[PDB]
């Protein structure tokens, strides 16, 4: 079974590299042609370049500007995609892909977020019911990098769960809200409380969301 | 470079229905032209190869046809695990490229919002910035207006939406505006309200509170 599996994702500061890793298996590694391919909002899916296994050779989209360097170890059938002096606009999922008429086969994909920001955790605060259906949740806000896990009731509540894409604010932080309908008639008797996760931080905190 | 330019950029189906996908090409590409299908979170996968090939296993409901700059991709029967979004590739010449997209999303009738206001928490104005969020619960179609209003007073440039992925249960879309301010702005004013305008509602409905209860 073909496979290509990528290395995990990468958190850069604008000037700096990122080295993506792709081990290919079930297959003749050296016989095919191994691409990298991007994608992120607002330039879409985007081809940088391949390398042939068999004798190294690899060609590289001129929009990089030398930028790329795709390089491959047949002692291993690891391909590897290096990216130099990085910018924002590089932050997208990285892919692998071999090729024949098209790519029938891709990796799993890698994120790469570059940014100026330093790490940090979330605050929480609650989004509290107020004003028979009732609506309440969180607010994750000024947190970086993605991504952070939200569960209610320590995953016990589901049902009427929306969490909501994170934005990018002007800051570098990300924030995002986590809602659930509930009926108004649970808010005295019913405990709901948020649980938020960011493993980078190490931030792992419980908000108990109550009526105002 | 040859630009891949896809039409639509989104259509709304039916499971069952025939769905039609063109991709113009800017110079000729002969048949050198892959589909792909993409579901969030996932990478593409192959559904056709040189232009009218279906791909090993890819089911016959997929066809594409064409040659040179105009090519089409069809669905005959939509099935429920075909809401997704498909693009087109050229690797006919260098630099290989891709169509921006077409998202295939599912219709259904027609659903008003149920609207929610929050005010900053006590929390949040400890620490210097206030966040008011706007919630817009299982609606459709997609097409909404959030606008907000602050003493009255039309907002522009302060807020950020977001929208989930269609529901899984009912395709429905929630939408979150957030309209965030300085504490000290934020203090400088009565009633924050924000009004919502879609198809589903005769006229627009607003949501408000006056700061501080
Ligand atoms: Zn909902
Ligand atoms: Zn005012």
């Amino acid at each position: 079974q073909v496979q290509l599996v990528q290395s995990g994702a990468e958190v850069k500061k604008p000037g700096e590299s990122v080295k993506v890793s792709c081990k290919a298996s079930g297959y003749t590694f050296t016989t095919y042609y191994l691409h990298w391919v991007r994608q992120a909002p607002g330039q879409g899916l985007e081809w940088m370049g391949w390398i042939y296994p068999g004798n190294v050779h690899a060609q590289y989209n001129e929009k990089f500007k030398g930028r790329v360097t795709i390089t491959a170890d047949k002692s291993t059938s690891t391909a590897y995609m290096e990216l130099s002096s990085l910018r924002s606009e590089d932050t997208a999922v990285y892919y692998c892909a071999r090729s024949w008429e098209g790519f029938p086969y891709w990796g799993q994909g890698t994120t790469v977020t570059v940014s100026s920001a330093s790490t940090k955790g979330p605050s929480v605060f609650p989004l509290a019911p107020s004003s028979g259906t009732a609506a309440l949740g969180c607010l994750v806000k000024d947190y970086f990098p993605e991504p952070v896990t939200v569960s209610w009731n320590s995953g016990a509540l589901t049902s009427g769960v929306h969490t909501f894409p994170a934005v990018l604010q002007s800051s570098g932080l990300y924030s995002l809200s986590s809602v659930v309908t509930v009926p108004s008639s649970s808010l005295g008797t019913q405990t709901y409380i948020c649980n938020v996760n960011h493993k980078p931080s190490n931030t792992k905190v419980d908000k108990k969301v109550e009526p105002k | 470079d040859i630009q891949m330019t896809q039409s639509p950029s989104s259509l709304s189906a039916s499971v069952g229905d025939r769905v039609t996908i063109t991709c113009k090409a800017s110079q000729n590409v002969g048949i050198n032209v892959a589909w792909y299908q993409q579901k969030p979170g996932k990478a593409p996968k192959l559904l056709i190869s040189s232009a009218s090939y279906r791909y090993s296993g890819v089911p016959s409901r997929f066809s594409g046809s064409g040659s040179g700059t105009d090519f089409t991709l069809t669905i005959s029967s939509l099935q429920p695990e075909d809401f997704a979004t498909y693009f087109c590739q050229q690797y006919d010449t260098y630099p290989f490229t891709f169509g921006q997209g077409t998202k295939v999303e599912i219709k259904r009738t027609v659903a008003a919002p149920s609207v929610f206001i929050f005010p900053p928490s006590d929390e949040q104005l400890k620490s210097g910035t206030a966040s008011v969020v706007c919630l817009l619960n299982n609606f459709y179609p997609r097409e909404a207006k959030v606008q907000w209003k602050v003493d009255n007073a039309l907002q522009s440039g302060n807020s950020q939406e977001s929208v989930t992925e269609q529901d899984s249960k009912d395709s429905t879309y929630s939408l979150s505006s957030t309209l965030t301010l300085s504490k000290a702005d934020y203090e400088k004013h009565k009633v924050y309200a924000c009004e919502v305008t879609h198809q589903g509602l005769s006229s627009p409905v607003t949501k408000s509170f006056n700061r501080g209860e």
